[PDB]
């Protein structure tokens, strides 16, 4: 079906058109996830949550390499940090501008899905440029980042943070004060403030619901208390708050981008511990022990002290979850992967009590969901 | 190449008609640039 | 042979198209033991494993013999289509079997279709059959709904197995 | 140097050629056996060995940080050239 | 730290209402919308003519699999076995024995192109930059098997490649 | 008192989903790890494990892979006790080998041992 | 220790150990265990029988109005007799905090459901009896969430295997995706990759 | 001050918040009179209600009163004056301060294993 | 910007804005495509003296977590935090 | 050895339970032979529902059949909703999968597995 994200089962008991009950089946893009992670090592499941949030990448990246940097007990140099912060920036327009301009779509407006693809290439450019690969970068991992930037991205990043002020106003040019725009989303899904914080919900759906909770203001990480930025806040619970909570979020993500890019300190990429990071290849050729950290770093892997811990960041679908369980070995004993759209699915069918089909539809889109981390 | 023009329509390239005993007068493919050049076309370096 | 992709069962079913399935004489003296698919297709795997199959002459048969009518009957009766036969001489069969034949792509029916379908089967007690090479024919009560659901019409698409009266064996 | 099979097939440098009885072969009728004519031995047999004035040397690849890691390679043996563990290039003591 | 959007109040003096109720009759921002479509109509379009016209890369890009040899014709590899010990996937199997010379040398090297996630762990933990990423990625078979590399194809991609593939280590080897 | 009593012995063969098969051919074997010789460390040597007897494995027609049809080909369990993993096993129905831990004896060393004055033990050299 | 090592929270060490020195002294019927981890992180290990009257607790005190569930969790140990161990993670927006609830279980007893606390646990919770079989009493809809519809067996569990005991392939004889037993054409090759010296002395067991 | 809205959605705005914070206050405390003394849970509540209920006999206004009392606006005060009587009525039908129910066994909480 | 004069003017009063002051189009004023090669600094811990391992360790800084109360006063109520405080309305768009 | 029960204080209520799920079992195979249109008769499906019940006829624990018939009546459900397809239905009869061997001589002739 073009309106469910990919793969999803909604048996739906409707009275002619307007829906009675709704029945998501999921496990369609299952993949048993958290079992071969348990059967890999630390570095070679961190490319596994590259593919949770498949719009995510680096969010995840961080969410996992700082769970296991706290399970570590070490922190990045700051200037591996300032660069995880200014690419997860990235990584938001890239996935705000996925569900405005999808669920747009699913609505009937496909013109903006066009007009935005565009600055979404020019974004997996950057995302090329740093690591080699479009999508699943792997670029950050614990300790920091793999590699630095290449000379003259700041730059290109400058021009591109310069010019998309004017593409987010030619998209609200378009979508926020049309009349039939409104109508499909003025009264459609309203959540009360009790039933979001009961159900688990988090991110935009407390925001728009007039609830102040933001994982970057309250429980800050790396260097994002070293940022100035607002946080949107919804007033009605209904979808059109929620767009223009997104809308005000790629502007304010723009806002933490132009700082960041003027803020930047020198320094290293990787912490300096060679028993947690691998060293320099122009050391590992020339020394002995970096030689054999190189070789029990990429054979073995780092022994992470034995504890549990739950990390979670503020993913731009919410709240981004991990919970780790190490028992002294170089490999996890257990790697729990809590995600929004869990809790969103679920309170879905809530959501849509009373509605029709096209609010259904409406209310699918209005959460940004995508089922690689419903799933697992 | 035609610097004028904007980022990623600077550089192109026109097939052969024969490459290795076929005749490619339509069936052009994208496997068909040797990596010397291919590094130019694909804007990984300012040198020819 | 009758399988999903056969010519045999599906032939037959799909006669209901021209008219109304002529017959020589009702088709009530030629005699006809067909056989299941996965029975032959077993009967030759074990024949590639068997040592002692080589240098034999197997015949595989079905385990009841039908009329050519009551078959025709009960291909209709599984199919849900009305059957009504009527007497044509063998001669003029073959005049408008002919006429099928001259299209230049697969034709419907030939001279030939007709005279295999009009032969009855012989008995050779003396060659081998599938119980010899351990494989228990399949008979066609239990597959020829599975052959023959694709040629139902919606009224009765959703009728079971059981609701039809099998044909009378010989 | 790659030598033919007497059934017409291609030996590679590891060995590995399919017997006449082997029935594998069928994947490669109609088709063609991917080999390389380029073998390492040979290509490394042709370096020349280096003379050098020193007791012990030092053996990087060449390109510096773009070669393999740097080992030290003792030349006392004079009737036997000692030989580099990952290029296979070889020294020897002029004396 | 925090703005209150959609909260205006609007406006109630009779020259703003009979504003809205014009833009109600005469449906103003419908024209605003007709109007960025036709703006969009007379821009430049951003698309490029494959295949004469490919899209711009990185030198970092991570493509099909090579295997690289020494500036005399030997090859790279010495059966380390760190690329199939690192390989998340899976996809790499190695087998080796000593050679006719003694040098310890593959006899079996397979990469599993559909196994294969394209991230680079083999080309960075290779400690004599034998294994690489090439940038070719026009390289799609109309069959399954084809995908399955053995040790002579990747040392054919290898012979192909190594005059992009140097350039491209030597473009990208100080920041490792 | 919301409590019932239950006498007959555990059986969870019936809820874990795997086929008799591997359940009534398969024979576990509960072992401490022997040390690896050509290390020192005895570190791989603390907890105990329940490991399962190897089966057939072949070689692929296409590429040589190591094929194999046995699921509990790569199971390993790990377990504190030697009673914990015998009721582990008995739970499941599962047939055990158990191997006794072998615990090195201890020694007795003297470095003036060496240097002897009517006894054996004097180094050759040193 | 300055530039490498994480920097340590000691303010948040303190209050978390106030804090459950006050939760274990309000509930001493359920709460066993209390501790804090050293990146400050709080953990009640308490009975399973007490499951609904510690949760609503932290959801309706004035002090703890942990309003929010963020991740219903469950853990395999088979070296224990109650081999399930259920975890619930709490989040207290008012007081700006986590805090984690431990319980135990084994594959038989059940334990009681907090849908009536928190509803977000109605899939969660769901989840675990597709994965590891502790079946959640007093449960609306329990039933499988992410396996194949005729799937046999809990996958998450420790001792079933990495592949199942079943794949599916299709058949054109009965035109059907079908199930047979799995044969994979390469092994998963397990390797051994624990270090045989040890690493972390603070967490040396003691001998028997 | 008269607030047009709380804030949040589906919260109503209470027009009178010291009578009824004085009302929930009063019966929480008559709840909480029934548990035994040598509960720490009715001290504890007993404490803090007390505390809460005389910041809100001292202060008239509504703004300064909702900054001295650390819990936002006042509606979501009201509502966790409610969530606390609740739990009062179920920590009353659960009794809790009795001793533990059963002992742990000895390798329980050991990690790692 | 290679657009005559006639469809720029006509296109800047369609959308209500100036496009060629921000075009989402590429020119020649990215980075060139070759840079100059890169000199990447060391860090902290590359130091020749006073560089002992057993002082800048973080792995062997863990701990086991402290227990606190196991089955093996008049003190006030205690939060596991201070109230958060009450976020401040921004002073750039405010929106009220 | 005193335990918590499911829902049998004995083994009675347990056996109770089983007799009412093979009941709803019995009436409900016709409607799902009818409805995902099976070439397979309605007594080949009792059949099959009297083997798949006498498969687990040697348990004698309370909570084990308890939690039996509770996986008993979650496919029941799913069975009578179309929520199991044509191949789930199916795939308790191995149309496809070919006898293994059962005696002695067999198995040493195929493999070597016991
Ligand atoms: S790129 Fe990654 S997945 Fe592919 S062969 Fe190398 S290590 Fe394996
Ligand atoms: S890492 Fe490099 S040297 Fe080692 S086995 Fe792999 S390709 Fe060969
Ligand atoms: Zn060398």
């Amino acid at each position: 079906h073009p309106a469910a994200h990919g793969v999803l089962r909604l048996v739906m008991e409707l009275s002619g058109e307007m829906v009675r009950k709704c029945d998501p089946h999921i496990g369609l893009l299952h993949r048993g996830t958290e079992k071969l992670i348990e059967y890999k090592t630390y570095l070679q499941a961190l490319p596994y949550f590259d593919r949770l949030d498949y719009v995510s990448m680096m969010c995840n990246e961080q969410a996992y390499s700082l769970a296991v940097e706290k399970l570590l007990n070490i922190q990045p140099p700051p200037r591996a940090q300032w660069i995880r912060v200014l690419f997860g920036e990235i990584t938001r327009l890239l996935n705000h501008i996925m569900a405005v301009t999808t669920h747009a779509l699913d609505i009937g407006a496909m013109t903006p899905f066009f007009w935005m693809f565009e600055e979404r290439e020019k974004m997996f450019e950057f995302y090329e440029r740093v690591s080699g690969a479009r999508m699943h970068a792997a670029y950050v991992r614990p300790g920091g980042v793999h590699q630095d930037l290449p000379l003259g991205l700041m730059d290109d990043i400058y021009e591109f943070s310069k010019n998309f002020s004017l593409r987010i106003d030619e998209l609200e040019e378009m979508l926020t004060n049309n009349r039939i725009w409104r109508n499909r989303t003025v009264d459609i899904g309203v959540v009360t403030a009790e039933d979001a914080l009961n159900y688990g919900f988090s991110g935009v759906m407390l925001r728009g619901s007039g609830i102040q909770w933001d994982l970057r203001k309250t429980q800050p990480y790396d260097v994002y208390d070293q940022v100035e930025f607002d946080v949107p806040i919804g007033s009605r619970g209904d979808c059109y708050d929620r767009y223009l909570c997104r809308v005000e979020e790629m502007r304010q993500s723009i806002r933490i981008i132009s700082q960041c890019l003027n803020k930047m300190p020198p320094g290293e990429i990787k912490v300096d511990d060679a028993k947690v990071s691998p060293p320099k290849r122009a050391e590992m050729k020339t020394s002995m022990e970096s030689l054999i950290h190189h070789f029990k770093l990429y054979t073995e892997g780092y022994q992470v002290p034995p504890g549990a811990t739950y990390t979670a960041i503020e993913a731009p679908k919410g709240e981004f979850g991990v919970y780790l369980v190490s028992d002294g070995s170089s490999r996890p004993y257990r790697c729990k992967i809590k995600a929004p759209g869990f809790a969103h699915l679920a309170g879905l069918d809530k959501m849509s009590k009373g509605h029709m089909l096209a609010d259904v539809v409406a209310i699918i889109g209005t959460q940004d969901i995508v089922f690689g981390e419903v799933d697992r | 190449e035609d610097n004028k023009q904007f980022f990623g329509r600077h550089r192109w390239v026109i097939y052969t008609t024969e490459m290795n005993g076929k005749n490619t007068f339509w069936d052009v493919d994208g496997s068909m640039v040797p990596p010397e050049w291919h590094r130019w076309l694909h804007c990984m370096t300012d040198d020819p | 042979i009758f399988g999903r992709e056969d010519r045999f069962l599906n032939y037959f079913a799909n006669i209901r198209w021209f008219g109304g399935v002529p017959l020589i004489s009702l088709g009530k003296k030629t005699v006809k033991q067909p056989v299941y698919i996965v029975d032959v297709t077993k009967g030759i795997i074990n024949a590639i494993k068997d040592p002692d199959a080589r240098g034999k002459t197997f015949a595989f048969v079905g385990p009841n013999r039908y009329l050519l009518f009551d078959l025709v009957q009960y291909v209709f009766a599984v199919a849900h289509r009305p059957f009504l036969p009527y007497p044509m001489p063998h001669f003029a069969y073959r005049w408008i079997g002919r006429l099928f034949e001259i299209s230049p792509f697969e034709p419907w029916t030939t001279r030939d279709k007709v005279e295999r379908i009009h032969t009855t089967d012989r008995t050779l007690p003396h060659l081998p059959g599938l119980e010899d090479l351990g494989v228990q024919a399949t008979p066609l009560e239990l597959k020829a709904i599975e052959v023959l659901r694709r040629h139902r019409t919606y009224r009765w698409l959703s009728s079971e197995i059981e609701d039809v009266q099998p044909a009378k064996t010989v | 140097g790659v030598r033919t099979s007497p059934t017409g097939e291609k030996v590679t440098h590891t060995g590995q050629v399919y017997d006449d009885e082997d029935y594998r072969r069928v994947r490669f009728v109609g088709r063609q056996k991917e080999v390389n004519e380029n073998f390492a031995i040979d290509l490394i047999a042709e370096q020349p060995v280096s003379q050098v004035g020193s007791r012990v040397i030092s053996c990087d690849g060449g390109g510096g940080a773009l070669g393999h890691p740097r080992v030290y390679i003792n030349l006392d043996k004079e009737t036997k050239t000692g030989t580099c563990g990952y290029c296979g290039l070889q020294f020897r003591q002029q004396h | 730290t925090y703005k209150y959007v959609n909260l205006r109040e609007p406006s109630m003096d009779m020259k703003s209402v009979t504003d809205r109720a014009a833009q109600t009759l005469l449906w103003t921002e419908l024209i605003r919308g007709l109007g960025m479509t036709l703006s969009y109509l007379f821009r430049e379009p951003a698309t490029i003519n494959y295949p004469f016209e490919k899209g711009p890369l990185s030198p970092r890009f991570r493509g099909e699999h090579a295997l690289r040899r020494y500036p005399s014709g030997e090859e790279r590899c010495i059966a380390c076995k760190l690329c199939e010990a690192v390989c998340p996937a899976q996809a790499i199997t190695i087998e080796a024995e000593p050679r006719a010379d003694g040098s310890r040398r593959t006899t079996r090297y397979d990469i599993d192109m559909t196994k294969c996630i394209y991230c680079g762990f083999c080309q960075e933990a290779c400690p004599v930059d034998a294994i690489v990423e090439g940038p070719n990625f026009e390289f799609s078979t109309e069959t399954h098997e084809e995908l399955l590399y053995n040790k002579e194809k990747l040392l054919n991609n290898g012979d192909k490649w190594e005059a992009e593939i140097a350039a491209n280590i030597q473009a990208d080897y100080l920041y490792r | 008192t919301q409590l019932i009593t239950v006498d007959e012995k555990l059986d969870i063969t019936t809820l874990t989903g795997v086929p008799e098969e591997h359940i009534k051919t398969r024979k576990a074997r509960i072992f401490v790890p022997a040390r690896n010789n050509m290390q020192s460390g005895v570190n791989n040597t603390k907890k105990w494990k329940m490991e399962f007897d190897t089966r057939e494995r072949w070689e692929n027609p296409l590429m040589g892979w190591a094929s194999t049809a046995d699921p509990l080909s790569n199971l390993v369990l790990t377990f504190s006790t030697k009673e914990d993993a015998i009721a582990f096993a008995e739970k499941n129905g599962w047939s055990y080998d158990v191997e006794e831990r072998k615990v090195p004896k201890p020694k007795s060393k003297s470095y003036g041992a060496n240097f002897s004055w009517n006894k054996r033990t004097r180094v050759s050299t040193k | 220790t300055r530039p490498t090592v994480r920097p340590r929270n000691d303010v948040a060490h303190k209050q978390l150990s106030a804090f459950g020195e006050y939760v274990a002294e309000i509930l001493p019927k359920y709460v066993q265990q209390v501790q804090v981890s050293c990146f400050s992180e709080l953990e009640i290990c308490i009975h399973p029988d007490g499951v609904i009257p510690v949760l609503t607790f932290l959801r309706d005190h004035s002090n703890a109005q942990f309003k929010s569930l963020a991740d219903l969790t469950a853990v395999d140990i088979p070296t224990r007799q109650n081999r399930f161990e259920i975890v619930y993670n709490l989040l207290s927006l008012r007081f700006n905090s986590r805090i984690r609830v431990k319980t135990y279980t084994d594959e038989l007893t059940p334990v009681e459901s907090s849908v009536s606390v928190y509803k977000a646990a109605n899939w969660y919770e769901r989840e675990i009896w597709d994965m590891f079989g502790v079946f959640f009493a007093n449960h609306p809809d329990l039933r499988r969430i992410l396996t194949d519809y005729g799937f046999e067996g809990h996958p998450f569990r420790k001792d079933f295997p990495l592949s199942g005991y079943v794949e599916l392939r299709y058949d054109d004889e009965v035109k059907r995706v079908v199930a047979e037993p799995v044969e994979l054409a390469q092994e998963f090759r397990k390797f051994d990759l624990n270090s045989p010296w040890e690493a972390f002395p603070a967490y040396r067991q003691p001998p028997e | 001050l008269l607030k047009k809205t709380t804030g949040l959605v589906g919260l109503a705005v209470c027009e009178t918040p010291h009578e009824r914070l004085k009302i929930l206050y009063t019966k929480i405390l008559d709840v909480l009179g029934h548990i035994p003394k040598n509960a720490a849970y009715r001290k504890y509540t007993e404490q803090i209600t007390n505390e809460k209920l005389s910041i809100v006999k001292a202060e008239p206004d509504v703004k300064k009163l909702e900054e001295q009392l650390q819990g936002g606006q006042i509606e979501e005060v009201i509502l966790q004056a409610e969530n606390e009587l609740s739990l009062a009525r179920k920590m009353i039908q659960w009794k809790p301060w009795e001793p533990l129910v059963e002992e742990p066994p000895a390798s329980q909480w050991k990690w790692p294993i | 910007a290679s657009a005559t004069r006639l469809i720029q003017g006509l296109r800047n009063w369609a959308s209500g804005r100036d496009l060629q002051a921000k075009l989402q189009l590429r020119y020649q004023e990215i980075s060139k495509r070759t840079q100059p090669p890169p000199k990447l600094p060391v860090g902290p811990s590359h130091r020749l003296s006073n560089n002992y391992y057993c002082a800048r360790d973080g792995r062997r800084e863990a701990m086991p977590p402290s227990i606190v109360m196991s089955s093996q006063s008049e003190k006030k109520a205690v939060s596991p935090a201070p109230p958060i405080k009450r976020w401040e309305l921004s002073q750039d768009e405010p929106y009220l | 050895t005193s335990v918590k029960p499911i829902f049998s204080r004995d083994m009675n209520e347990a056996k109770r339970r089983v007799r009412e799920l093979y009941r709803a079992w019995y009436r409900e195979v016709p409607n799902t032979v009818h409805l995902f249109q099976l070439d397979i008769s309605v007594k080949q499906g009792r059949d099959k529902v009297r083997e798949m019940f006498k498969k687990n006829a040697h348990v004698t624990d309370p909570r084990v059949v308890d939690l039996l018939v509770i996986k008993g009546k979650m496919e029941l459900e799913e069975t009578i909703n179309v929520w199991k397809q044509r191949t789930h239905v199916m795939r308790f009869f191995h149309e496809t999968e070919a006898p293994r061997p059962k005696d002695f001589l067999s198995k040493f002739y195929v493999g070597h597995d016991p």
